[PDB]
């Protein structure tokens, strides 16, 4: 089946460049991202009035190329799925298409083609261009980004809440005080809501210039409350940044340990030894040919199953992290073993000589 | 593969070799005694770990329902297929689901409870090795989980 | 008292969801915050002139619903307090209402109802709406946020002061220099105070656009001093952010150790053993029936009191953190014990054989 | 519960069993001697810790005023009630002031200076256990601090 | 000299509150800062034209109070210096005034009084008000702030330089590209220097609004280069912030160790023992009364001097930090001592029995 | 060759100040950078129209001085290269000029001189002034800055991508929502592209003031989405800052260990011992005078080569970092050696007495 | 306090008790021998540390110029005054230049090479203790550096 | 310096002193036996390290092609010149390519497999020392790599 070898190898290669790429494989993914983003920008610029014509000109060609490329890639991937054994035969292929994101892609492609066909409610067919962004959201395998952000936010919830709370209080207070001062001279601060708009647009450091204090009392108050609260409104970024950096460093610290090792290697061995109980040449002898005392081989198999289950557990446990108190534990084990050794010397000296 | 009544009786006969007294339980004494009669030498802590994997009552024994469950299941469960496949993936840096015959041989005979040369020879013979010398271990895992 | 069982269990449940809720219980707390925040925003928008009518329209209904819900919750909580034994009978209930925040809530509720009743100095009755924000400040149990912020600020005081000091100096200097350059050409920089206003609004990165340099000398000077001092005016946020992140990580480090353990478990045991000296069946025997030699049992009790006091101390101590020098201490103990063991061998060999 | 003069005399008679010489002090010798006569076996470091809990003079002795204070107070003080309640809360993850009868039994017989089965049986009998099997330990703390 | 006791104690107290304030002593220092700062703000506001009158009104009174208070404090401090023995008698007092900052203060005070007296070149007498800020700079004992900032900047020099370099490059490039696009349509971008001004005022996130791109090509280019380079122009703050936080934490880590201890205590003992060689009653006996063999006591003193010098060195060294490799060193010492102990057993068994 | 000594020493000194400056050597380097910067700014200001004359006035002189100084420095450096032995004689000199940056400098200098000569397409000769910036880029020896930035960016890629992704999503959404609200009342938000421009210029915190929301619904939406997303658009700076700081600290941690040591010292010794096999007086004896049994000395040399190769490897390895698990490894070695020692005692006691 | 020639001769006579052979040097042998004759028992490492404090040549000896310098200087140098004052400041938390008589007594008799009761009694007598019981240690340092 | 055939024959004759049996290989036995005959005392782990530096087959032997390569190359390769120069640079803090004669002497006789005085005397004689006493070690490295 040599040619079958080459077929399967190629299949696996393409499936790898699609499902999970490394090195040069990521180059194809970058090209796909550039295509979607260019389509998006062209659509946005099409929204303008002065540039509608050239925008639609370029958009027609780009959208056609996009539809063709993505249809082709969908077909090629659903085929390449053949490598893994799970999805073999049309049975397995259909099982594959049951995936959520695969059906999402097929829907998006069919919809794009239907739009272009209807091209020959035009405004709705336009608005439906925003769907492309799904081809970007899909790159996030299992919402990894959302999960990471959520974890890091939850871990620091206390500090974030403190920052937001104190900042909100300072904002209320400073807005009120400045409003009191500029109420009459300046027309911007007509009402309290205006003062609040000013306070937000200042403390955040956006600073439109819409409203600014005109009277010197207002200016001194604003300078003070700014140099006091601007730091509060900028904490969340700093807190989350340090959180992310520390998490990355600490993780990269766990990888250096390489603690899991030995358990994965032993599991394959216990599984092979159990499996080979029922097919090894070691059991194809006149001695083992089962007729007089079947239980002996069954008992031997039962022992290998128990050892397999011990190895599977030890293997799953390796994933869990380990503390730095192991050194104390090895000293405890080492001291105890040695103290017991001196006792065994002492008892033998006391036995012979007394 | 519905568990039949004759299969249950053959498991019962093996279970009774351990529990020779008819008490309906296997302790470290019964398990370790049968094992050492065959020339094995487990430690006490290894006998406790083995019993603990199937002892739901937590009293240090295996009863026949627990014994029958373990024997009927072997490695066919989905947890076993996933964990064995995860163990191979430790040694698959490419992430393509392949491992070299020579790399499999090194890991099997140099790490853990090392396989003998003859054991590892039978293991590489049983995997349908490609002409390059690369092993698709996920189909190797399904043959041990079938 | 089975029904009494169910009564007490329900009471404890509600008191838990109100007093110190966790997990899914927080859903009720989030709803109360949304109701208060909506009331606030409606009031603010009522301040505007063009929207006064619809604002008051919605505010009437919202304020009524608010008064009813908060009165009901107050009554329910003051009842639910019954679970804990401290506040039993009207005696204990009143003892409960003595709390500061409970009386604060009762005052706010009575005041809101009085305002709505007077609805049938209208401007003062309006202004009194700001009181609602107390229902938000109360969520902070024992000013936790303020205390956390204060701790972290105090720990870093030196760096914060350095940043503010150097920044203030750079501001003074750059303002003076730019004023010197734009004094005549541009009308904005009429006086030094104007140049200072510009300098603040510039270095903070607010940038209203009120005043900007017009002459190229001023523009070069501003570019230089900006790309020099903008970093100074943004340090406090970075310093405090890293401080918070490091503190969180280090704390989360202590939890993994789980050092306190054993002391809490032993304290309950020493307390039970002391208590049982005066009621255990172990002392209800003819032997213990006290008439001839009362002191024997008293001496036994005195020993249990001393052990209880040792266990209470060891329990309180566990809360205190421990250093990483324990490994050196265990080696010192282990080496000393072993070196003493070899001496005891040496002395016995020298005793028998000499 | 004003301390009466007859109660003081009974404390004095117990104090004199330790201080048999009439020196007015209890050292590790006097304390440990009475304890070992009853079949207890404290270590020297345990006898020093016990005396140190009530020795304000710091000279390694207990005098009668310190002895009387300890005996009059027992566990009735507010510090004792709070710390005992804090110890239960270590084992109350829900934060609802409850602990399971079975969880109390595990902690009492498996951690620390483990209670015997009979000790822990008397302890669970004395707590007014609910029908579910959950113990309100804060009312258990007030019974030991009353 | 009891009254002399009370005199000296009071003297030391005031000298402590002035020279080394701690706790409540800092309250007096905060009040002085409030006075100097109020004087400064009043002067600045005096610079304005519309507020000159009231400004000078308040400034007269404030400046008079300032001169009186600071003269009084100077006299009181130069007196209180008497506590320490270094400055006793007018000799020591003058030695004290030789300090740099003390002479600086005296100069500032004399100058302020001369200005007020001349009040009865008025513009120069005005301008000389800025001298007050020296009374603020003096609070920094030995330029601690500058030294801290310099240390932390030097330690990270590489990253800071990288950030500034890459940011400058991005600025040059983006300015050029946008200028190319807006050159004709928009009048703001008349020349390259204008484009550079825009680029700085944008990438720094100041954003005056002076010049903004008008043509859509310019807007897309600006959006891209902003969302690319704004992070570069904001790194220095983040880098320095994390540096300060980490340094503080690590320092606070050294304090827990308390390693120096024992050396300081032993130094005082070796110094006392050496000193007492020449005055102790231990040497005032017929035996020691020196006439026949003077060298014996001299030799005993020479030994105490050598031990004093060993203790002074061990004491000075304690200040130096120590590594975490001490545990390996104690194991090396412990193992070697034990291995030598088993050898001494082995040799004795081989000696007696052979 | 004493004078030759002085010549070579001077040569090495200048080559060190130019090629690898350290300490006070950097003073010359700062002057060269300052001169290059002065030329750039003058050119830029020459771009303006109102200042063209004085700009060219100063530029002529500055450019002439620049050409002379850089030509002189080039000649002096290409000469000073003589110190190192690699480039001796004109052969080695030319080999030196083969360097990339050296040829770059020579090209820039020749081009500058050609421009000034043509001074006596003037616009192209102008535009060619930007080449000077190469004299700044050259200071980066082997693109150290780019490599550092790339490493730190790659290590954190996941967090950066998460921040950019979530920020982009929030931007899209908030822009759409605000556009919906201001579509009619305000003229700025004419089309969707305008709303996107506003969204970027706000969320980045630039805040030109070009377009701002006018209707209160738009203002509330903008306040919300700002206080939500401004932190997202500011993460990259915080993440990268903490990354740089942590990397610097951890590196400075490796230097304290000083682990490499001993290997470098031993390598020189094994190399000297191998070299001296063929020239040492130890081999210039009648015994070694090779004629009867040449192989003996060859075998001795072969052993020294093998030891040299072992020492070279151990030396290269020292550069690699080492883990903190060494303490466990020394305990394992120490325990095993001691446990084997007690066994050797036990066997001898059992041998003699039995 | 110019070093006079008779003072130099008295130092020379002490130096010659160590260097009895007239070799012009003091090694650990000569130093330690004189010390043990007086009933002291330094270790070898303590004798090396002592010689190393004044051995500029680094060859493990003290010569007469080094001996004379040490004897002429005693503790009068500014380095000694500063370091001794820094040692007291370790135990001055207030920062006011004071230490309690009772705190000085605790540190002198409980840390380091503890002073005997009689030694520490003479030390507290020699400091002009204030009526409160507080010692100004900076004037105590000048009396030892005079 | 083309390797000639007579040079190859002289290497072969040295190789045959190790491999006296004519098996074409040098193991730790053959290498260590010749070394100890000359009075050297390598350990087993040192003999394994030496063979491992040139054993490409990884079977613990040196064959003649590997032996010839090592002997023809000595230290002349560019890797040797660079690493030796990097070792000197460890002790050149100035970065100017110089090291003091006295500093070279300290490192050679006090670190590592210390040179004897006579060895280090020959080494400093062979470097063309400057009149100051500073050694240009990069030309010292080229003399050992020539
Ligand atoms: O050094 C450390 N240890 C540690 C050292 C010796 C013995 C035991 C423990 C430790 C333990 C838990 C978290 C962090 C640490 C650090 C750093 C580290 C370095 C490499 N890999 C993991 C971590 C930092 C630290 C330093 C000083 N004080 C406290 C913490
Ligand atoms: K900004
Ligand atoms: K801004
Ligand atoms: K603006």
């Amino acid at each position: 089946s040599a040619a079958h070898k080459r077929y399967r190898r190629l299949q696996n290669w393409v499936y790898n460049v699609l499902e999970r790429p490394r090195g040069w494989a990521f180059v194809y993914h970058v090209f796909i991202f550039l295509l979607v983003f260019s389509c998006l920008v062209l659509s946005v610029l099409s929204t303008i009035q002065e540039h509608q014509e050239l925008a639609n000109e370029c958009l027609l060609i780009l959208e056609f190329v996009m539809i063709v490329v993505f249809g082709l890639e969908y077909i090629v991937r659903v085929w390449s799925a053949g490598c893994c054994c799970r999805y073999r035969g049309w049975q397995g292929r259909f099982r594959f298409a049951r995936k959520p994101f695969c059906v999402i892609d097929f829907i998006v492609f069919v919809a794009s083609v239907a739009v272009i066909a209807a091209g020959t409610a035009t405004s709705a067919l336009r608005s439906m261009r925003f769907l492309q962004i799904l081809r970007m959201v899909r790159m996030d395998r299992r919402g990894g980004t959302w999960k990471l952000l959520g974890s890091v936010v939850y871990a620091h919830s206390k500090e974030l809440i403190t920052a937001w709370y104190i900042g909100f209080l300072v904002l209320i207070f400073a807005s009120f005080l400045v409003y009191l001062a500029e109420k009459d001279a300046n027309s911007d601060f007509s009402s309290y809501a205006d003062s609040l708009w000013w306070g937000t647009i200042t403390l955040t450091t956006i600073g439109y210039g819409d409203k600014t204090p005109h009277t010197w009392l207002g200016r001194v108050l604003a300078a003070g409350f700014a140099l006091l609260g601007i730091s509060f409104f900028a904490l969340p970024a700093g807190i989350l940044g340090s959180g992310f950096a520390l998490k990355v460093q600490e993780q990269h610290r766990q990888k250096h340990f390489e603690k899991r090792r030995m358990p994965a290697a032993n599991l394959i061995q216990a599984a092979w030894r159990l499996y080979s109980t029922d097919m090894s040449r070691a059991y194809l002898t006149a001695t083992w040919y089962d007729d007089i005392m079947p239980a002996v081989k069954t008992v031997i198999r039962s022992i290998r199953i128990l050892k397999f289950l011990v190895a599977k557990r030890k293997f799953k446990e390796t994933l869990r992290p380990y503390d730095v108190k192991d050194v104390i534990e090895q000293y405890s084990a080492g001291h105890l073993d040695m103290l017991g050794r001196i006792k065994s010397l002492q008892t033998r000296v006391d036995q012979i000589v007394g | 593969d519905q568990l039949t009544e004759e299969q249950i009786a053959e498991f019962k006969e093996a279970f009774s070799l351990f529990d020779k007294d008819g008490d309906g339980t296997i302790t470290t004494k019964e398990l370790g005694t049968v094992m050492r009669s065959l020339g094995q030498n487990p430690t006490e802590a290894e006998l406790q770990d083995m019993i603990n994997e199937v002892d739901a009552d937590g009293n240090g024994t295996i009863d026949f329902p627990e014994f029958l469950t373990m024997m009927a299941r072997k490695m066919k469960d989905t947890d076993s297929e996933e964990e064995i496949r995860e163990a191979f993936r430790v040694f698959d840096k490419d992430g393509n689901g392949y491992i070299s015959a020579a790399e499999l041989r090194h890991v099997m005979t140099n790490l853990g409870e090392k396989l003998t040369d003859e054991e590892v020879d039978e293991m590489i013979r049983e995997a349908d090795i490609d002409g390059d010398g690369q092993v698709n271990y996920e189909e190797f895992v399904q043959m041990m989980t079938a």
